[PDB]
DNA sequence: CTTTATTCACAAGCTTGCACAATCCCTGCTGGACAATTCTGAGTGATGGCAGCTCCCACCTTTCCTTCTTCCTTCACTTAGACTACATTTATTCAGCATCTGTATTGTTGGAGTAAGTTCCATGTTAATACTCACCACTGAGGATATGT
DNA sequence: ACATATCCTCAGTGGTGAGTATTAACATGGAACTTACTCCAACAATACAGATGCTGAATAAATGTAGTCTAAGTGAAGGAAGAAGGAAAGGTGGGAGCTGCCATCACTCAGAATTGTCCAGCAGGGATTGTGCAAGCTTGTGAATAAAG
């Protein structure tokens, strides 16, 4: 009898027994096999890490050391991939993206 | 004295309130509004004051974005005024209508 | 599948500019971002910039800054790079590389090379040259000044050809490269081991950073078979 | 009993709702048409979301009712829960 | 002596502090966090349903999240993914 | 082969009940078979969604009630509400 | 006591039995309240009724005897609250609405 | 000899083709044009008629539908001919 | 293969008079063609996704009709 | 919150047309169709026509083809009805009427109704008058001329009054109407019961039907009490 | 230059032939109904507490109304070329038939894999806590803008 | 071409309190372990339906030419919208109280799963009709062209 829960066999931080148990109780099939839960959480963790590198990458070109929802916004909005994702997702506070159409400029 | 040409201001005002992230509705309005309308359905309610915030960031958020696809549907008539047929149109594409 | 056509060799007089396309073929031409990187034999590859066509984004070195600009044509799927005011020290060979928007993913696919003639990180590879037989394991190393967290890339250039992407990631295999090729390592020190080689080994392997904002390549070690 | 509460949503604030837009010109009578067409959505978002807590056995309109009417709409929200 | 609520806001913060370690992180900015985890996992574990009943299988295995991450996720997206998922599966299967 | 299902019968008797004289084509059927398929998942599943909202885990005549009220317009759905009650209440007064 | 079925009992034509075997295996939820299923089916026959009678209405405008996906088409996009509960639904063999704009009428 | 001015023709080819249902595209061409756009995702697979027939139906229906937002642009430009900035502008506000 | 070409002038010109188009400019065609090879490599990935999940090698209309529901642009008369 | 606004009355000059509107308020215009009815002393009430707001969808009876004209306008949110050709048999009284699209819904609410002045299958009623007492039963037939599928409506009108809809579907029992009117019937055979008296239901009441394609109502039983 | 009688082509309507698909009938067979039993999950009540009303107030920021200017929108002319229309030639598609074969599908077995029950402990949540970062106040420099030069 | 007041907007400092990163208490759900049980890889066979080829008749696309008509550029009036100032007015943050209902807890009870039998409704295959497509003829009707005024 022992440690090592299933995050830290599959080198995760998202938790594989909480998600293994969400799977269950969501009612989404009669069984669930017990590598569904790691890939899982692994596709969670990634999509994490991608978002909130790209928000903190943002954060840190506005002189700032803390993300607020404006710097996710700017992260999700400014790639094409990820905003095809979140494409008809509302971030509360996030604001929009700063653009102007050419032909309303003066000349 | 000193004044600006019209669509100088304007465009400061494009390019204040694109980099603001903040609420552009007044909050009791609003929540009048949101009282007024659900007492259609059911009367006695009581909302939360986060349900009144979430309706009030997906209704400014709605709005903002009907109106960048009225703007692109006024540049593309060879305007810069914005029109309600323009709004008519960015709804009936949109599937709104 | 995926092309990126460029021009010939452009022989320029000092003094006027230069223009280079990267006409793209094969991909969503807005999803990936495109980034012009120029070779010398004086110092070898270095990066001086990118354009992301989803909104005409662009970034450059420091160093590049004003020598060079960036446009984008999203109805020819094209991407034009400026060269002002030509020095002596700009015959080089120009090319552009597709790369995606996600930070893991590096320079997979590259342009033929533009000659143009006119008439920080520090990357610090150990082995400058090495021979090598048929089969023996060859490795090459690529301790870095800063830390990057696995954001490194491994490149094999044949002469007068376009590098070819070896290693992204730090340890994950390209697209085709056979698992001869293999990366390690993590933080500054990385790795690149061949296990047994070939007679198309003969190549100059670099690597490439992108963890920070100007990307640095590497010195460049040169494999020569028997 | 309230009534007339559409008139609360003033012209300055359409006005700062279409400079986020991106708008430099607008019409006077683009805030009638504005004012008629956050009506329609708020009935819509405020219908689904008062069936959610009817369903509930509450008097009390949650956040998380507001959230399943936005995803059910097809207008998913984020950072007020769920 | 009323019940806990249970979010993703430890773990979010832990992947924080490996892409970040000099980054704080406001609490809107975890709640908009919170609620993209959970849709993502509801989007990606309702595909994979849809998966395994079009098949009339009565598991999720790794193969239908592999699936549902590259019907759902974009190009690069997907690839990624489906690198991260099938590295931490080998991962799970050798300890 | 293999004995697969449809609701061909039952537009069928529907149709000849509300229109005895006329006809219908075999791709007019499986239109209506996509029909009722792709309506039934989607009270199914907003049932669904109603009954794990509430913590609940059983998915009762109510929960079908209000998600007929969610995805029906308005006298479309006050008809079906009508319609459903109506069955209910003939089948709990008959065994 | 010879086996009568809950459609009849519930006075229906739609299967309460099948619509309740399709609830239980469809994993919708743990359980089944046995009500939902006649409820289900009592939706499920009234719009089935309401889009058969419509579409033999225009089968018989049409001086039809048959339906065919064409009035069902018919049925559907000139009924309001049929066409929002379809919106986003192509018919197979439907084809469209008749209708130009007033603009392109000559004069 | 006989000769309709324009627009005459085009009008009765509208009431023509909204009132009938048939497809518009040649059968032939969209199965090759399907097996060539799927010889990229599988080096070689089969398809069934009735997959090669939904996908037709599916493409002409997205497309009728897309001209019908294309012709409310033009209008909107108060114009009577369609041009490709219509189709960017209705794909536009679509999100596609 | 091209076979791009396959999708001829006129039946753009069909379907544009099935949209109620009276006036077609010249440049559309290819515009309309970019616009469906576009739509249907969206959708045959899907399908060959979901051709590949089931070990198979035939796509089958089943597969055309949930890849199209995916897409929010439901198929009716396939199954 | 659902109303229907009409004009008030017209004294017209024969030969000439009239205009009438009906502005609606309190609901989804284009969701509900707009009925027209006519009411004589001599005639009842008779059916005209409707128009669908949605596809601005016409269809008269064959009566009045030609002799009356529907139109919507959706800006204002208000139905207009001409009359052209006054005929001097036109002094009536003209109801215009929400009703859903759906087939089992009826002509739910009625407006005022203007009073012009100028200056198929037949529904029978068997009791023409009846009296009852405070505390009687009252039942009403309504035998169909053909077959319906249970499309039978029953309304209550007071004197100089719109009518008010009781019955919807033969059976379910309008929105607000008590408990005490109860419908039954199918097929040909119709009967509306009233199980307890006022003093309020002194009115004259009337079957529609809506199966098929010309509405008829009926001739209408007038219930006066004490 | 203005209504108006030939001319012309096109789609709608009417009348049989028929043949392909729809309706209906026969037969296995499998999924639904009957019935007794258990195992719950969910409805009655009671409770505490918290959060959502209602009211008062000071302030000061936001909004509304007027006036002037300007510049954008809309209407009218012109024209050149990009469209439609049609005859003719051509090339491609449709339909029927035949052959061949990879493949989808069904059947059987059994072994890996996964559900279920106990326990216990290590992780996750909440309360309490001491700072860190962002916002306001305040100058100070730097570009932008309208204007007389 | 330049010169210059003038509102507006970043670029730095300092204060500070709002929020947020950090540390115990505990409780609860995830892990270890074992047992039952079942579901789906793994072969094996077998029709079957999709791919490929051929061939002739429809039949739609390509091309060239004429002629209309429509998109687009230019010009001008005018009126509608924007900018700014001054006065009103109502939002907002704070501070109380009141109380209604929301979530929690315990009880228990009717209802829903479970399992075994069997039977009858439903799907597949095969005769059986029938009605809508096809071909031919007639006819109203809009469109466009010549003709008298």
């Amino acid at each position: 009898a022992k440690a090592k829960s299933r995050s830290s066999r599959a080198g995760l931080q998202f938790p594989v027994g909480r998600v293994h148990r969400l799977l269950r109780k969501g009612n989404y099939a009669e069984r669930v096999g017990a590598g569904a839960p790691v890939y899982m959480a692994a596709v969670l963790e990634y999509l994490t890490a991608e978002i909130l590198e790209l928000a903190g990458n943002a954060a840190r070109d506005n002189k700032k050391t803390r993300i607020i929802p404006r710097h996710l916004q700017l992260a999700i909005r400014n790639d094409e991939e990820l905003n095809k994702l979140l494409g008809k997702v509302t971030i509360a506070q996030g604001g929009v993206l700063p653009n102007i159409q050419a032909v309303l400029l003066p000349k | 004295p000193h004044r600006y040409r019209p669509g100088t201001v304007a465009l400061r005002e494009i390019r204040r309130y694109q980099k603001s992230t903040e609420l552009l509705i007044r909050k009791l309005p609003f929540q009048r509004l949101v009282r007024e309308i659900a007492q259609d359905f059911k009367t006695d309610l009581r909302f939360q004051s986060s349900a009144v915030m979430a309706l009030q960031e997906a209704c400014e958020a709605y709005l903002v974005g009907l109106f960048e696809d009225t703007n692109l549907c006024a540049i593309h008539a060879k305007r810069v005024t914005i029109m309600p047929k323009d709004i008519q149109l960015a709804r009936r594409i949109r599937g709104e209508r | 599948e995926v092309q990126l056509q460029q021009s010939g060799p452009e022989l320029v007089e000092p003094g006027t500019s230069v223009k280079m396309p990267c006409k793209a073929s094969g991909y969503t031409f807005t999803s990936y971002t495109i980034q012009w990187v120029k070779q010398t034999p004086r110092q070898g590859l270095e990066w001086i910039g990118y354009i992301y066509p989803y909104n005409a984004g662009t970034k450059y070195n420091e160093k590049f800054k004003g020598k060079a600009t960036l446009t984008s044509d999203k109805s020819s799927s094209t991407v034009y790079m400026e060269l002002s005011s030509l020095t002596s020290e700009d015959s080089a060979v120009y090319y552009c590389a597709r790369k995606s928007s996600r930070l893991r993913s590096t320079l997979d696919y590259w342009g033929q090379g533009t000659s143009v003639t006119v008439s920080d990180i520090k990357m610090t590879q150990s082995p400058s040259s090495m021979h090598a037989s048929l089969g023996e394991r060859v490795t090459i190393t690529c301790k870095a000044s800063q830390d990057i967290r696995s954001y490194l890339s491994w490149y094999q250039q044949k002469p007068w050809k376009s590098p070819k992407t070896l290693i992204y990631y730090a340890t994950s295999l390209a697209d085709g490269v056979p698992s001869r090729f293999s990366g390690s390592g993590s933080g500054q020190d990385f790795s690149l081991t061949i296990n047994n080689l070939e007679s198309d080994d003969t190549a100059t392997y670099y690597c490439l950073q992108h963890g920070e904002s100007p990307y640095t390549f590497g010195s460049g070690t040169k494999l020569e078979i028997k | 009993v309230l009534r007339d509460n559409i008139q609360g949503i003033t012209k300055p604030a359409i006005r700062r709702l279409a400079r986020r837009g991106g708008v430099k010109r607008i019409s006077g009578l683009i805030y009638e048409e504005t004012r008629g067409v956050l009506k329609v959505f708020l009935e819509n978002v405020i219908r689904d979301a008062v069936t959610y807590t009817e369903h509930a056995k509450r008097k009390t309109v949650t956040a998380m009712d507001v959230v399943y009417a936005l995803k059910r709409q097809g207008r998913t929200l984020y950072g007020f829960g769920g | 002596k009323r019940s806990r609520k249970e979010s993703y806001s430890i773990y979010v913060y832990k992947v924080l502090k490996q892409v970040h370690p000099d980054t704080g992180i406001s609490s809107k900015a975890m709640g908009i966090m919170n609620s993209f985890v959970n849709d993502i996992f509801e989007r990606i574990a309702g595909e994979a349903s849809r998966l395994a009943h079009y098949n009339k299988r009565s598991t999720i295995t790794s193969r239908e999240i592999q699936t549902a991450v590259r019907l759902l996720l974009p190009g690069e997206l997907a690839k990624h993914a489906v690198s991260e998922g099938t590295k931490a599966v080998t991962k799970y299967t050798s300890s």
